[PDB]
DNA sequence: GAGAATCCCGGTGCCGAGGCCGCTCAATTGGTCGTAGCAAGCTCTAGCACCGCTTAAACGCACGTACGCGCTGTCCCCCGCGTTTTAACCGCCAAG
DNA sequence: CTTGGCGGTTAAAACGCGGGGGACAGCGCGTACGTGCGTTTAAGCGGTGCTAGAGCTTGCTACGACCAATTGAGCGGCCTCGGCACCGGGATTCTC
């Protein structure tokens, strides 16, 4: 059958978290999926270029953070770095 | 030998870490003890890269790895 | 003391902040207060700050 | 001669959505030309992607890639 | 040995392991750190939430309980930062912002 | 306020007293 | 009879609220195949591909019409003329 | 005496500065400006000379590219003098604001 | 921290830039606007440049940082590297 | 020192091929180097994305050719492609 | 060398090494660096040719960046290729609008 | 026809372009082998063709008024230029 | 290799003023485009048979990473020199 992966269930969970009583259309679902894919490619690309610029062969959380600081503008970037730091800290603690 | 240092278990009086005045409440965004609204203003408009240095001076910075 | 003078003067201080000069500041400008929580909270009041404050030049 | 398929009231409607009150007569032919060039480039790149994939059917992903490489990313069709 | 997901340990919803796999097999670097997938998943989940929130607001404004592409477009084109982020991005079936110039208004 | 005062800064904030003291601000002089 | 300008503004309000495609489907398809027949013989097109092409095309044209309208208003006129389109394209760096 | 018609020596300035290739903005105050702007991101920065030269090249190129579109926006409105609204329109169509 | 420096971009310099751009007549309110635009531009570039410098844990902004900033901003610059 | 390399000697050789009695300054040479590097990264990047889009883990001369067809506009592409197909032929005539 | 076996001046080996690193793909084709170096050599040849002619017109023998700018901007294809590219010490092409020419 | 102000031409001081050389490390030569890629083979989704039909929509056209466009007088604001004020430029040794 | 700082220069930046070309508000002849109704083209509809060809699977096998031996291609570095910036007298060509 060749299963094709997607970010559907995840953006659905997020939707239920922020708006428990709202729905989502299939078109908008695909749009959100393409959105997350695009940003993923952007941040990962910029992180890759960052690693290559400093003669490093490993993309750590630092490269990701700098990439987010370069891509996302202003307060969006601030909250992004905030959530990222919280997540990586909570992951570091809870083994 | 060299393991005779002992920690504590007691309520600590938490002071401010911008100034030295006694401060009763912290923040969600930056987790800084602060005295009043002037120090809150200077906390919420400080340039980036220093809001982590205050926790570095107090300890438990937890820099990334 | 070096860390708190680095974070007090926040916007950039035009001067070399060595560790040893902060040590000599601590040697002659620090004293353990007797009752700390009362001395501290009314320390930065305007009335009488001119005699609590200790000031240091630079060349 | 399918460029004349894009009719005058269609271009008018597009101008309305663009927020245009009064439209000149020389606008329509210009619009047909611009659309023709745009489609030329995009479809050229798309067919290039198609031929690289050794396929005789240009897919939607080929269009998405073509648009993405021209600096016009399109959401809602994959990618 | 009672396995648990890396997303649960990081307190996120977006798949950490999947992101890690994509980074590894995505020709980005020879090696990838352990903080990179959780950080990236966190940023993606945050951005997702910020759009879905405003989209839910725009959906509520049109008396509809299902977010459609139009609501996403209205959400992004009003948020200046989100708009700058998706400036070269065309949202399908999203239309445009209702904006009429003052000169074209009736005398 | 001028009409009220006619009809009728740094010295308020504590951060100037904390960094600089009760004297007025630094005019960016040498010493 | 309305004064000449009211119906136009009504149309602007009408189509700025809608999101469905404006150009007819089949003529655009015929145009797509006519332009494509100079790159590859006997081309087969996915429906979603044509729809994507039309979405991007109409989006591009509307975006260009906004800037064109701005050029028209900048010259103290309420009528878009080919000069405005050419100027917009020129500043955007396409001509 | 000896006068010149307004718009003659300006045109000669156009032809002269379009032929030349040297930088136009004064080096030292531009460098001072760069160092002044950079102090809001990282305290006590050091700069390579090539970095300042690169910033000046990019800035002058950006501005001289913007002034062309501005001039076109001025001529489009049946004028010969550039105005703030021309710069606003240029940067608007350019996709900056 | 010095004083102003936005006025360092003097009037005849902006005039020169307009001359190289092909401008016959310049308004008076052009200069301040140009100073603003240049300020925004330099801010946007230097921000990313300093970001690249910080990620490399360096205290000196190199030319390559500027080149990378310009390249990722969409204005590739030749004659310095990259 | 670390032996910082470039495309200096090669650019000089090709320069002396197309123009025997014509030199080049240092700045112009650096610009040519930056040009070569830029085009390299662009072609290789587009080729990488090409291989990735078709689930193929190899960048052959085909991906490079398609990348050139996508990047270089008009005749510049044609000629380039020819100059490629020529080279890769000669390489297969002495290997 | 592979450059000599392909009749190229640009280094096939160096291009192959650069394609190996940089994280473009897992494995790299054997004819790929040849093709790529060939394209680079062609483009280099074209620009250096046009800039050589531009240097000849300016009565110079050493090509300055100005000549490179003149060569690139006088070719619509090369200009399109380098649309978002700024050439250092290149200046602008001489262009004065018709309505700016003296009248009356 | 006066008056600068570009261009032209012969002369000269100067430094960066070009060629040589020591030599390091990366390209080449050569063989195993896991395996990605070619490729024939095969299921079936999906694109293509099309017969007639209600009708929305494109098209055609007449009437007319808001509007593009040329013309124009007047306030005014940059232009040009001499003088005066000011700091960019340069050499350049030196701390770090 | 960036930064500081003499002090010495002088071209560049500021200030000011006469005034002439241009932005800009007002007006009017005129035509190109809007609005509305009748005629007409064909998009949209769906019905579905035909089958191209995308998609997947298994098998065979040729491609390229990979370790290793090893030599010159290419980078750092030194130096004579000629393209070219500089320089000043004078041809001469736009301008008013």
């Amino acid at each position: 059958r060749s299963r094709k992966e997607s970010y559907s269930v995840y953006v659905y969970k997020v939707l239920k978290q922020v708006h428990p009583d709202t729905g989502i259309s299939s078109k908008a679902m695909g749009i959100m999926n393409s959105f997350v894919n695009d940003i993923f490619e952007r941040i990962a690309g910029e992180a890759s270029r960052l690693a290559h610029y400093n003669k490093r062969s490993t993309i750590t959380s630092r490269e990701i953070q700098t990439a987010v600081r370069l891509l996302l503008p202003g307060e969006l970037a601030k909250h992004a770095v905030s959530e990222g730091t919280k997540a990586v800290t909570k992951y570091t603690s809870s083994k | 030998t060299n393991i005779e240092s002992a920690p504590s278990l007691a309520p600590m009086k938490h002071y401010c870490d911008v100034t030295g005045l006694p401060a009763p409440y912290l923040d969600p965004k930056t987790r800084l003890r602060y005295h009043n609204k002037e120090i809150f203003a200077m906390i919420r408009n400080l340039p980036q890269g220093m809001g982590e240095q205050f926790l570095e001076a107090r300890g438990a910075h937890t820099v990334l790895k | 003391m070096l860390k708190l003078l680095k974070l007090k003067y926040y916007t950039g201080f035009p001067g070399k902040l060595n560790s040893s000069q902060t040590e000599h500041m601590v040697r002659d400008f620090c004293y353990v207060s007797l009752d700390y929580d009362r001395e501290l909270a009314g320390y930065l009041d305007w009335t009488g700050l001119e005699d609590r404050e200790r000031i240091v030049q630079y060349p | 001669d399918n460029i004349q398929g894009i009719t005058k009231p269609a271009i008018r409607r597009l101008a309305r959505r663009g927020g245009v009150k009064r439209i000149s007569g020389l606008i329509y032919e210009e619009t047909r030309g611009v659309l023709k060039v745009f489609l030329e480039n995009v479809i050229r790149d798309a067919v290039t992607y198609t031929e690289h994939a050794k396929r005789k059917t240009v897919t939607a992903m080929d269009v998405v890639y073509a648009l993405k490489r021209q600096g016009r990313t399109l959401y809602g069709f994959g990618g | 040995a009672k396995a648990k997901t890396r997303s649960s340990r990081a307190g996120l919803q977006f798949p950490v392991g999947r992101v890690h796999r994509l980074l590894r097999k995505g020709n980005y670097a020879e090696r990838v750190g352990a903080g990179a997938p959780v950080y990236l998943a966190a940023v993606l989940e945050y951005l997702t939430a910020e759009i879905l929130e405003l989209a839910g607001n725009a959906a509520r404004d049109n008396k509809k309980t299902r977010i459609i592409p139009r609501h996403l477009q209205l959400a992004i084109r009003n948020d200046e930062e989100l708009n700058k982020l998706l400036g070269k991005v065309t949202i399908a079936q999203g239309g445009v912002l209702p904006n009429i110039q003052a000169v074209l208004l009736p005398k | 306020x001028x009409x009220x005062x006619x009809x009728x800064d740094w010295s308020k904030s504590l951060l100037h007293a904390f960094r600089y003291g009760p004297r007025p601000f630094d005019p960016s002089s040498q010493a | 009879r309305y004064r000449p300008g009211t119906v136009a503004l009504r149309e602007i309000r009408r189509y700025q609220k809608s999101t469905e495609l404006l150009i007819r489907k089949l003529p655009f398809q015929r145009l797509v195949r006519e332009i494509a027949q100079d790159f590859k013989t006997d081309l087969r097109f996915q429906s979603s591909a044509v729809m994507a092409l039309q979405e991007a095309s109409e989006a591009y044209l509307v975006g260009l019409f906004e800037d064109t309208n701005l050029c028209a208003i900048h010259a103290k006129r309420v009528t878009i003329m080919p000069k405005d389109i050419q100027l917009a394209r020129r500043i955007r760096g396409e001509r």
